[PDB]
C-alpha cells in the first residue's frame, strides 16, 4: 500500500493514502528522502478522508508534499535473542555501535498488549543492594517494580549506575538497558564502563536521548522492553531492566500531543496520560514463565511530586526512592528522603522482627526532628528538653550515616566508593539509636561505609 | 533572689506575651499572601488549559 | 441499524450514521469488539471503545444493539475476580448466572429510604469510636499515598467474615499485580469467599475505568435491593475521575477546573447517591460506600477531592505526620466526620466513646506542654498522661480487625483509669493480654455485650479488670 | 514551484502561495534579498519567517526558491568580528571573507562519537576550578537573577583562554546593543578579542533572529570542533531566546502550552546543547564547550525555563543576590551548584586537594546556620576552618588566577596552614603567599604546570612555613 504526503508539521505528517488501503494504527510507514535515506513514521490517527496521521522517529526536515509513502503493513519491528547481547541500538532496532549487521532469529513488533492477570504474582524476596539508606528503609524485592524518583540534579542516573555496579556486576542472568531521553555523554560514559567491567556481553543497549524527535523517545523504550520480554518468556533465565529516564517517554507524548490534535489536560499534559503509562508500565513486569527486575529513574519537574506525571507513576512500583534536594543541598549522598522511601517488603515478615523494629526507630527519630527544626529556628536550642536535645543529636548523626560514597561517583565525593552489607547496616543503626556512638562527631558519621569506619574517622577529627 | 526571679517570669510573661501577639499579625499576613498565590495559581491553570484548547479550533 | 467509521484515534471513534441510535447505547464493531456512543452530533457519532483499537480503521463497520451496559449479578460473581464488563479474569472457567442489571441505574428517591440506624463495623477502633460508619452511609476515605487508605477497606472486608454482608472490592487505574497481591491477603485471611473483586487495571482503555465504579455499584445493589447488606470500595476515584476527563476532552467536551468538564462532580454523585439505607416497605436492605480519593501534598481543596468530600456523609482523613511517627491506622480525629454519628453504634460504643473523643481532643490542644515536664500542675499533668495512653489504644496492627465488644472493654479500661498504674510502653501489651483473660474467664461480660448491644454491671466489670491488673507484670 | 508570492503578511511572518514542492525548513529569497524560512508544509499555503527587515515586504512580493537550508559562514576570519545571527558584520571593518559555510541546524555526536570529558577548561575562578568544574566538550549553565555576576564569569573566563588556544564565541540574545558595544570594549582592553567571536541579536531585532542567535554561534564553534581545535560558545541568555520563540510560535497560532510557550520548548534547547560535546579520538578529538544562562525571577530556580535547562546541561552555577551583597563574590551557592563531569575535568593536583571541597562546604553552611541556635572542640573546629576557605573563594572581577596558584591556596587552607591566620587576614596571607611562592618558590609552581600533580608535600609544607615567619597579622 502506497501514500502520498499531504502536511508537514514539525514531528506530525499527514499521509493521504489510497481508499480501502489504510494502515492500521502504530504501523511503520517508509518515506524516501529527497537527500538520501529512509524516514520511518508511525501511523497514530486516522483522520478521514483516507488521511492517516503520523508520528515521525527522526528529523523530518528536508521532506517535501507529494513525496511517496509505503506501509509496511505491521509496527516497527526489532531484533530479538542472543544477536542483541553486547549490541547498542536505536528506536528502530538498528545497530548504531559500528560492529556490523545483527544477525538475529526473529523480529517482534515493540506494540502488545499486557500480561494476563492470571500470569501475575507478587514480589517477596529482599534485594541487596548494598547502599545502607534503601537496604533499611525502603529495600528492593527480586523481580520487583524500582522507580527512582528525583528532581533535576539531586542524583537518579548516579544512583541508577551504582546500582548497575552493584547489583548487575555479579548477575548469573541477561540485562536491558534503555537509554530515554537523557544525555548522550552519560550513554558513551556507561557503554565505556560497561565494557571495561565485562557486563557488556551480558546487556542489550537501546539509545534515544534529548537530541532526539519526540516519536524516537517516545518508542525507544518500547524497543527495549520487547527485548527483555524475550528474555523473560522465551529463554529461562533472569533479567533486569534499567530506563533513564521513563518520564521522558510521557514528555514525548505531551510534545506530539497538540499535533494530533488532542486538547490539553492539566499541567499542560496530554489528556490519555494515565492510559499511556498504564500500557507501558504493565508490560514492564514478571511472570510465572521469567522474573524481570526492574529500575526505572523518573524525573519530577520543578522538585513537584504532585505534578501529575510522578503522581500517576507512583501506582507502577513495589519500592520507591524518592530523592530531595535539600538533603542534595547539605552534602547528603545519596539524598534519599528516608520517610518518603516505601516498600512493599518493609514488613517483619520479609526482612525480620529487628530489622523493622531498627528501620522504624530511624523514621520516629528523624520525624521528630522535622516538627522541632522550625521550633529550633526562631526559639532556639537551649530552651528544649533532656529528651529532644538527645534526639536532636542522634538525629544529624544518623542522617549522616544514611549518606554513602559510591563506586560510579568518585570523581564528585573525592573518595573511594564503599559497598556495606544489610547485617552490617542494621547492626550500624542500632547501636546509634542506643546510644553506643553519642561522644563521635558528626562529620565521623558522614561518608564513610560500616560503622566501624565511623569510630576510625572520629580519631582524626 | 526571689525578688529577682519575680522580675524574670513576669520579663518573661511579657516578651512571649508580645511574640504571640507578634505571630498572629505574621500568620494573618502569610495567609494572605497564600490565598493570593492560591486564587493566582487556578487563574493561571484553567487560562492555559482553555487557551490551549481554542488553538485548535 | 448499521454506521461506518470516518475517523479513528486514541481508544475513540466518530462513526458515520446511527441516526436513530441512543445516548449511552452498546455498540457492535465488526470484529467483536464493543462500543458506546457518548457522544450524539449533527454529523457523526462519538463512540468510546471498550476495548483494543488497532483493527478499527476508516471504512470499517459498527452495529446497533439497542440496549445499554448491563453487567451479571448475584451469588456466582462472590469469590470471583472480573473486570468492569463482567467478564472473569481469574481463570477459573465461566460466571453461570440468569441475573443482570444495568450500569447506570437510579438511586432510591427520598421517601424509599429509612435513616441510618445499623452499625457497620470496620474492626478498627480509631474508626468504630469515633468516626462511626452506619449501613447506608457513604463515608469517604481520604489521603495521600502510604498513609493506609487500602489497608483499612480491606480490615473492613476481613471483619464482615460471618457478619452476613456481601462485600465489593473496585479497584480503578491500580497496578495489576498489586491487584492480585489484594486478592491474595483477602484469600488467607479467608475474606474471599463473600466478596467480589472488579478491576480496571492501567492498561485497559479508559472507558472500564469510568464504567469500574458503576459496576461494582450495581453487583452491590443486586443484594440491597433482595433485602439482604452489602459493601462497596471504590479504590479509587482519582483516577475513575481522570479516566473520565481522558474521553471528555478526546470528545472536545469543553474543560475547566484542572480540565475536568462540567459533569465530573454529575459524575460521582450520580455514583454515591446510589449507596442507601432502605425503609420497611422497600425490603430494608442496604448498601455501603467507601470511595477513595488520593490527595496531592495534603491538598484536600484540590477539585475532585472537594467534589467527593461534599457528597459523602463524612471523611476519614489519613495523614503522613502521623504515619510515620507510629499512629497506625493515621487517623486525623480532629478533622474526620460522621454526620450520622452516634445513631451507627451501639449503646455500649456510644456512651464509652464520648469520654474518648473528649479527652484526646484536649491532649492534642495541650501537646505544647508536653516537653516541659514536671513544672505542669496536676489537672494538665494527669490528662497528659491519659492521653497518652489512649493513643496507644487507638494504635492497631495490619490485618488484625477486633469485635465491637472487644473494643468497648478496651476503651472502658482506658477511659476509666485503669491503665493510669501501667506505664505508657506496657499499655499495648496490656491490652492484647487483658482481651485474652477476658475471652478464656469472663465470657459472660462479653456476651451480654453481643446479646444486648449495652455494657454489663459496671461494678462487675470493674472487679473482673482488676483481677487481671493484679496478675499482670509490668517493665 | 518555480515562483511563490505573498498573500499576507504582518510582525516578519509572511504567508506563501505559488511554492508547491518547498522542502520543510528550507531557506527562500524575497524579491528585495531578504531572507526567509519556511516552518510548516501545509496544504493550501506555507508559512515563512522573515529573516530580516520586514519593512518592504508587502502583499504580492516575490519569493523563491533556494534549495538549501539556513547557513552561517565561518572560520578564521570571524576571529575579532562583531557580526549578527546571519553572519553580516556590525562593527564596519568590511565584509567577512571566507570560502567555508556551516549549516544553522547540524545533528549531535552519537553516543559512539564522543570520548568522556577527561580536559580542563580553567575559567581561572577558584569558586568554579575547584567546586564546579568545567571541562572541554562539557555544558555548564550560569543561572541566577539579574546583576548576580552572571556575565562577568563568561567573560573572566573568556580572557583566561588567552594563550590555551581555544576560540571562544559570545552570543549575545535580546541585550541592548550598547551592553554588547561595551563588553566587546572589554574584550578589547584585556586583549581577549583577538581569538573571539561576538555574535549579537539585539532587542531591536526580529524574534526569529533571536531565536536562530545560539544555532548560528554554534555553528561558529562547531568548525573548530570538527577540526580538532577546542572551542568556547557562551549563550547570553537563552531565556530571552526562548521568549522570542514563544513570540515566533504565537504569531505562527501555534498551540499554547505552560506560561504560553509551544510544546517543543525543552527539545528547542536541548538539540542545542546536545551539539556541544567532546568528540572521539577517532573523531579527531575536538570539542564545543558551551555556557548556557537563565535569568531566574526572585531566585526561582523552580520555575518551568530554568528547569529544562538544568535537565540538559552538566550541572550549573547558581549565584543569589543575598550572597553577594554579604560580601561573597563570586556569590556561588554551594548547595544548588554542581558540576556533573566533576574531578575528570580537573588536573590530578586540584582534583587532591579539592576532591571533596564542595560536599565539606555545603556541610559547612548547614552547620553556620544550625550554630546560630557554645559548640563542642570538633564541631567548632568545622566552623573556623570553612569560615577561612570562604574567604580564599572570594576573589575580584577580571583577576584570574592559574591553576598552579590556587591548587598552592586551597592546599594551604585545606590543611591548616591558615588556622592560626585571622579571618580578616586569609584574603591578604593569600595575596602575600602567592607572590612569595612566584618569586622564591616557583619550582613548586612549575611542577604543578608541566607533569599536572602535586609537588612533595614535604617541601610544599615547608616552603608555607618559611613564608609564614614573615607574615604580619593585623589583630
Ligand atoms: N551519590 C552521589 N555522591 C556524590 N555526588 C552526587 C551523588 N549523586 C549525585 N551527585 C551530584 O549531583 C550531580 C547530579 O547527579 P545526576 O544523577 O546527574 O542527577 P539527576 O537526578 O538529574 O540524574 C552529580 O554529577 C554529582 O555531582
Ligand atoms: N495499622 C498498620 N500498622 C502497620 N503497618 C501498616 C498499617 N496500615 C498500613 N500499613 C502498611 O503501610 C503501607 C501503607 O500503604 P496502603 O495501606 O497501601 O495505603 P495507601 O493505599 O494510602 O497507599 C502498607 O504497605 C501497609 O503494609
Ligand atoms: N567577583 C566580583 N567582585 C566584585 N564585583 C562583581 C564581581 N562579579 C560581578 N561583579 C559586579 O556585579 C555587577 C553585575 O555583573 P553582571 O555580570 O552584569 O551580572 P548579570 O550578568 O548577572 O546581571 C557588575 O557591576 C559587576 O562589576
Ligand atoms: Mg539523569
Ligand atoms: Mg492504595
Ligand atoms: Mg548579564
Amino acid at each position: 500500500n502506497k501514500g502520498r504526503i499531504i502536511q508537514v508539521m514539525g514531528p506530525v505528517v499527514d499521509i493521504q493514502f489510497e481508499s480501502g488501503q489504510l494502515p492500521d494504527i502504530y504501523n511503520a510507514i517508509t518515506i524516501e528522502r529527497p537527500q538520501g535515506g529512509t524516514l520511518t513514521v508511525e501511523a497514530a490517527v486516522h483522520l478521514g478522508d483516507n488521511v492517516v496521521r503520523c508520528v515521525a522517529m527522526a528529523s523530518t526536515d528536508g521532506l517535501v508534499r507529494g513525496l511517496e509513502a509505503v506501509d509496511t503493513g505491521a509496527p516497527i519491528s526489532v531484533p530479538v535473542g542472543k544477536a542483541t547481547l553486547g549490541r547498542v541500538f536505536n528506536v528502530l532496532g538498528e545497530p548504531i555501535d559500528e560492529q556490523g549487521e545483527v544477525n538475529a532469529e526473529e523480529r517482534h513488533p515493540i506494540h502488545r498488549p499486557a500480561p494476563e492477570f492470571e500470569e501475575l504474582s507478587t514480589a517477596d524476596e529482599i534485594l541487596e543492594t548494598g547502599i545502607k539508606v534503601i537496604d533499611l528503609l525502603a529495600p528492593y524485592a527480586k523481580g520487583g517494580k524500582i522507580g527512582l524518583f528525583g528532581g533535576a540534579g539531586v542524583g537518579k542516573t548516579v544512583l541508577i549506575q551504582e546500582l548497575i555496579n552493584n547489583v548487575a556486576q555479579e548477575h548469573g542472568g541477561l540485562s536491558v538497558f534503555a537509554g530515554v531521553g537523557e544525555r548522550t555523554r552519560e550513554g558513551n560514559d556507561l557503554y565505556h564502563e560497561m565494557k571495561d567491567s565485562g557486563v557488556i556481553s551480558k546487556t542489550s543497549m537501546v539509545f534515544g536521548q534529548m537530541n532526539e524527535p519526540p516519536g524516537a523517545r517516545l518508542r525507544v523504550a518500547l524497543t527495549g522492553l520487547t527485548m527483555a520480554e524475550y528474555f523473560r518468556d522465551r529463554e529461562g533465565q533472569d533479567v533486569l531492566l534499567f530506563i533513564d529516564n521513563i518520564f521522558r517517554f510521557t514528555q514525548a507524548g505531551s510534545e506530539v500531543s497538540a499535533l494530533l490534535g488532542r486538547m490539553p489536560s492539566a499541567v499542560g499534559y496530554q489528556p490519555t496520560l494515565a492510559t499511556e503509562m498504564g500500557q507501558l508500565q504493565e508490560r514492564i513486569t514478571s511472570t510465572k514463565k521469567g522474573s524481570i527486575t526492574s529500575i526505572q529513574a523518573i524525573y519530577v519537574p520543578a522538585d513537584d511530586y504532585t505534578d501529575p506525571a510522578p503522581a500517576t507513576t507512583f501506582a507502577h512500583l513495589d519500592a520507591t526512592t524518592n530523592l530531595e534536594r535539600k538533603l542534595a543541598e547539605m552534602g547528603i549522598y545519596p539524598a534519599v528522603d528516608p520517610l518518603a522511601s516505601t516498600s512493599r517488603i518493609l514488613s517483619p515478615a520479609v526482612v525480620g522482627e529487628e530489622h523493622y523494629r531498627v528501620a522504624r526507630g530511624v523514621q520516629q527519630v528523624l520525624q521528630r526532628y522535622n516538627d522541632l527544626q522550625d521550633i529550633i529556628a526562631i526559639l532556639g536550642m537551649d530552651e528544649l528538653s533532656d529528651e529532644d536535645k538527645l534526639i536532636v543529636a542522634r538525629a544529624r548523626k544518623i542522617q549522616r550515616f544514611l549518606s554513602q560514597p559510591f563506586h560510579v561517583a568518585e570523581q564528585f565525593t573525592g573518595m573511594p566508593g564503599k559497598y556495606v552489607p544489610v547485617k552490617e547496616t542494621v547492626r550500624g543503626f542500632k547501636e546509634i539509636l542506643e546510644g553506643k556512638h553519642d561522644n563521635l562527631p558528626e562529620e565521623a558519621f558522614y561518608m564513610v561505609g560500616t560503622i566501624d569506619e565511623a569510630v576510625e574517622k572520629a580519631k582524626k577529627l | 533572689l526571689l525578688d529577682a526571679k519575680a522580675s524574670e517570669f513576669g520579663a518573661r510573661m511579657t516578651a512571649m506575651g508580645n511574640a504571640t501577639d507578634n505571630a498572629t499579625e505574621m500568620l494573618e499576613t502569610l495567609t494572605l499572601q497564600f490565598n493570593r498565590a492560591r486564587q493566582a495559581a487556578i487563574t493561571q491553570e484553567i487560562a492555559e488549559i482553555v487557551a490551549g484548547a481554542n488553538a485548535l479550533r | 441499524e448499521v454506521g461506518t467509521v470516518i475517523q479513528v484515534g486514541d481508544g475513540i471513534a466518530r462513526v458515520h450514521g446511527l441516526e436513530k441510535v441512543m445516548a449511552g447505547e452498546l455498540l457492535e464493531f465488526e470484529n467483536g469488539v464493543m462500543g458506546m456512543a457518548q457522544n450524539l452530533e449533527e454529523d457523526n457519532v462519538g463512540v468510546v471503545i471498550l476495548g483494543p483499537y488497532t483493527e478499527i480503521r476508516e471504512g470499517t463497520q459498527v452495529k446497533r444493539t439497542g440496549r445499554i451496559m448491563e453487567v451479571p449479578v448475584g451469588e456466582a460473581l462472590l469469590g470471583r475476580v472480573v473486570n468492569p464488563l463482567g467478564q472473569p479474569l481469574d481463570g477459573r472457567g465461566p460466571i453461570e448466572t440468569a441475573e443482570y442489571r444495568p450500569i447506570e441505574s437510579p438511586a432510591p428517591g427520598v421517601m424509599d429510604r429509612k435513616s441510618v440506624h445499623e452499625p457497620l463495623q470496620t474492626g478498627i477502633k480509631a474508626i468504630d469510636s469515633m468516626i462511626p460508619i452506619g449501613r447506608g452511609q457513604r463515608e469517604l476515605i481520604i489521603g495521600d499515598r502510604q498513609t493506609g487508605k487500602t489497608t483499612i477497606a480491606i480490615d473492613t472486608i476481613i471483619n464482615q467474615k460471618g457478619q452476613d454482608v456481601i462485600c465489593i472490592y473496585v479497584a480503578i487505574g491500580q497496578k495489576q499485580s498489586t491487584v492480585a497481591g489484594v486478592v491474595e491477603t483477602l484469600r488467607q485471611h479467608d475474606a474471599l469467599d463473600y466478596t467480589i473483586v472488579v478491576t480496571a487495571s492501567a492498561s485497559e482503555p479508559a472507558p472500564l475505568l469510568y464504567l469500574a465504579p458503576y459496576a461494582g455499584c450495581a453487583m452491590g445493589e443486586y443484594f440491597m435491593y433482595k433485602g439482604k447488606h452489602a459493601l462497596v470500595v471504590y479504590d479509587d476515584l482519582s483516577k475513575q475521575a481522570a479516566a473520565y476527563r481522558e474521553l471528555s476532552l478526546l470528545l472536545r467536551r469543553p474543560p475547566g477546573r484542572e480540565a475536568y468538564p462540567g459533569d465530573v462532580f454529575y459524575l460521582h454523585s450520580r455514583l454515591l447517591e446510589r449507596a442507601a439505607k432502605l425503609s420497611d416497605e422497600k425490603g430494608g436492605g442496604s448498601l455501603t460506600a467507601l470511595p477513595f480519593i488520593e490527595t496531592q501534598a495534603g491538598d484536600v481543596s484540590a477539585y475532585i477531592p472537594t467534589n467527593v468530600i461534599s457528597i459523602t456523609d463524612g471523611q476519614i482523613f489519613l495523614e503522613s505526620d502521623l504515619f510515620y511517627s507510629g499512629v497506625r491506622p493515621a487517623v486525623n480525629v480532629g478533622i474526620s466526620v460522621s454526620r450520622v454519628g452516634g445513631a451507627a453504634q451501639i449503646k455500649a460504643m456510644k456512651k464509652v466513646a464520648g469520654t474518648l473523643r473528649l479527652d484526646l481532643a484536649q491532649y492534642r490542644e495541650l501537646q505544647a506542654f508536653a516537653q516541659f515536664g514536671s513544672d505542669l500542675d496536676k489537672a494538665t499533668q494527669a490528662k497528659l498522661n491519659r492521653g497518652e495512653r489512649t493513643v496507644e489504644i487507638l494504635k492497631q496492627d495490619e490485618h488484625k480487625p477486633m469485635p465491637v465488644e472487644e473494643q468497648v472493654i478496651s476503651i472502658y479500661a482506658v477511659t476509666n483509669g485503669f491503665m493510669d498504674d501501667i506505664p505508657v510502653e506496657d499499655v499495648r501489651r496490656f491490652e492484647e493480654e487483658l482481651l485474652s483473660f477476658m475471652r478464656a474467664n469472663k465470657d459472660s461480660l462479653l456476651d451480654h455485650i453481643r446479646q444486648t448491644g449495652e455494657l454489663p454491671d459496671t461494678k462487675e466489670l470493674d472487679a473482673a479488670i482488676e483481677e487481671f491488673k493484679k496478675g499482670f507484670t509490668p517493665s
